[PDB]
RNA sequence: UGGGAGAGGGUGGUGGAAUUCCCGGAGUAGCGGUGAAAUGCGCAGAUACCGGGAGGAACGCCGAUGGCGAAGGCAGCCACCUGGUCCACCCGUGACGCUGAGGCGCGAAAGCGUGGGGAGCAAACCGGAUUAGAUACCCGGGUAGUCCACGCCCUAAACGAUGCGCGCUAGGUCUCUGGGUCUCCUGGGGGCCGAAGCUAACGCGUUAAGCGCGCCGCCUGGGGAGUACGGCCGCAAGGC
């Protein structure tokens, strides 16, 4: 059980995913629009990530989560919504940060991405 | 709030003055513009040439988490 | 329409109980254009409301109401290629328009055979939480409920 | 002679971000993708998360309406080798100039040969959808190729659809880079609005499409056709 953590926000067009870890990195728990219940495009939702983040945050506090600190990745519609249920959760947020991988001009995208 | 005023007399050419140069990047690590670095045309490029060095150097980041 | 936002018509209140609300009522009753038929049904309901259940017609009547006003509602919207159901709050306007044409119709589904009789039976099971109008409210509550993720397409 | 600016070019090194794969930890019921789905991937442990390793490719912020080059074109960082060019001084040579049929070189992308390399991407191809059909558009895959070396090909909306040099014909403003005394003046580039004048109009206008001289290239109704025949070039595709 651990009292101080990390909270991992994988939010996408498509989904977001929510996952608590422990300060040396290891998950505990996580969630996403497919954990809560829904399905095919409702998984991008703010609604969606909404209930994420608290089920990866209910899930979290029984194993002892007190605090966390939370990491966000993506560009999602469903981010910040992500990053309001966490807070209104119980939890502490002893930190919010941004760290959206992006690249120095590397690999080639997609033929969507251009 | 433009840097080149914040400061004295400074060498542009000088890769190892890290404290100097600390403050003509973002909290992001990104390179300031010349609408914030308050630079001429000639001085932006003497400047970024060099902060692209010291960041090989070590002293400076290539990018940093932009914390809320 | 286009221009600007309609009046709500007042409707002058009913010479049994002096109620705004209660003419409302009369006339979803009325049909072809008859009030005055429509007038004993409702009268004679308030009078069987009263037998079967020694209380105030009009207390009767309006609890039964407020139990069949629906806070949330689903209206469509096509965005994309497929028709959303979006949840939407409804204005006490048209929770009472709602609560009123659903508790008539809900009486015009019962089997007992005079009108006078059904009016009175869905507003007696209304008021106590029950009867079809009651069912319709909690139902297009649920619509609104299950589809709360296309809460950020509301107008 | 002295000075400057720049992704000009070539060789060798080298730095971090990211994608992919692989190893370990931890963790569980989905992930992915779309208009919505499905194919696909996942309890044989995926996604998401932390640590490590491997490899290729492109260099985010700076970055610009910017700079450089004859054009094609050129962008992390360092060093070496190297071209063009501008300014100031007004020292040297004494018309040594301009253009240029042939010739010669250079020439994006795709393409070809031999040998490397191969992460991402992606013709062809396979699958899932859509559809009346969908040999497409969207989605899951995916081989050439994209990368390096050497050698071929020599095409284009290779465009400013504007050949090069030179003299003369109001200015106003933004910008880059030099020199003065630096208020500003004076050069050389990059745009915008405009005197005169041009033009069929649109628009051009000291970066002329204005007014003039020199030289080269090219046009002469549409299609047939950049086809045929011949010739020259190419491994072929094909080019002239
Ligand atoms: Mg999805
Ligand atoms: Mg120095
Ligand atoms: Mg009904
Ligand atoms: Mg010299
Ligand atoms: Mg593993
Ligand atoms: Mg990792
Ligand atoms: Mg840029
Ligand atoms: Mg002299
Ligand atoms: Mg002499
Ligand atoms: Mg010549
Ligand atoms: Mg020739
Ligand atoms: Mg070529
Ligand atoms: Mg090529
Ligand atoms: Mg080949
Ligand atoms: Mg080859
Ligand atoms: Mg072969
Ligand atoms: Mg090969
Ligand atoms: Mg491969
Ligand atoms: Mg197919
Ligand atoms: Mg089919
Ligand atoms: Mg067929
Ligand atoms: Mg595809
Ligand atoms: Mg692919
Ligand atoms: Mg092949
Ligand atoms: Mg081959
Ligand atoms: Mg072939
Ligand atoms: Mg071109
Ligand atoms: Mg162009
Ligand atoms: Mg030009
Ligand atoms: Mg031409
Ligand atoms: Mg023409
Ligand atoms: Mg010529
Ligand atoms: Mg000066
Ligand atoms: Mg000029
Ligand atoms: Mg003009
Ligand atoms: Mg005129
Ligand atoms: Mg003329
Ligand atoms: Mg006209
Ligand atoms: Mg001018
Ligand atoms: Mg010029
Ligand atoms: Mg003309
Ligand atoms: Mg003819
Ligand atoms: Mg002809
Ligand atoms: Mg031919
Ligand atoms: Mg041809
Ligand atoms: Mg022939
Ligand atoms: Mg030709």
């Amino acid at each position: 059980q651990v009292a101080s953590g990390r909270a991992y926000i994988h939010a996408s067009y498509n989904n977001t995913i929510v996952t608590i870890t422990d300060p040396d990195g290891n998950p505990i728990t996580w969630s996403s629009g497919g954990v809560i219940g829904y399905k095919g495009s409702r998984k991008g939702t703010p609604y969606a990530a909404q209930l994420a983040a608290l089920d990866a945050a209910k899930k979290a506090m029984a194993y002892g989560m007190q605090s966390v600190d939370v990491i966000v990745r993506g560009t999602g519609a469903g981010r910040e919504q992500a990053i309001r249920a966490l807070q209104a959760s119980g939890l502490q947020v002893k930190s919010i940060v941004d760290d959206t991988p992006v690249p120095h001009n590397g690999c080639r995208p997609k033929k969507k991405f251009r | 709030a433009k840097v080149k005023a914040t400061l004295g007399e400074f060498d542009l050419r000088d890769y190892r003055n890290v404290e100097v140069l600390k403050r003509f990047l973002s909290e992001t690590g990104k390179i300031l513009p010349r609408r914030r670095t308050g630079l001429s045309a000639k001085e932006q490029r003497i400047l970024a040439k060099t902060i692209k060095r010291a960041r090989i150097l070590g002293l400076l980041p290539f990018t940093e988490k932009l914390v809320r | 329409a286009r221009r600007r936002r309609a009046e709500v018509r007042q409707l002058q209140p009913d010479l049994v109980y002096g109620d705004v609300l209660v003419t409302a009522f009369i006339n979803k009753i009325m049909r072809d254009g008859k009030k005055n038929l429509a007038a004993r049904i409702f009268y004679d309901a308030c009078k069987i409301i009263q037998e079967k259940t020694g209380q105030e017609p009009l207390k009767v009547f309006k609890q039964a109401v407020e139990n069949v006003k629906p806070r949330m509602e689903v209206r469509s919207r096509r965005v994309g290629g497929a028709n959303y159901q979006v949840p939407m709050e409804v204005s006490p306007r048209r929770q009472q328009s709602l609560a009123l044409r659903w508790l008539v119709q809900a009486a015009n589904q019962r089997p007992e055979r005079r009108a006078a009789v059904r009016i009175a039976h869905e507003l007696m099971d209304a008021a106590e939480g029950k009867g079809g109008a009651v069912k319709k409210k909690e139902d297009v509550e649920r619509m609104a409920e299950a589809n709360r993720a296309y809460a950020h397409y509301r107008w």
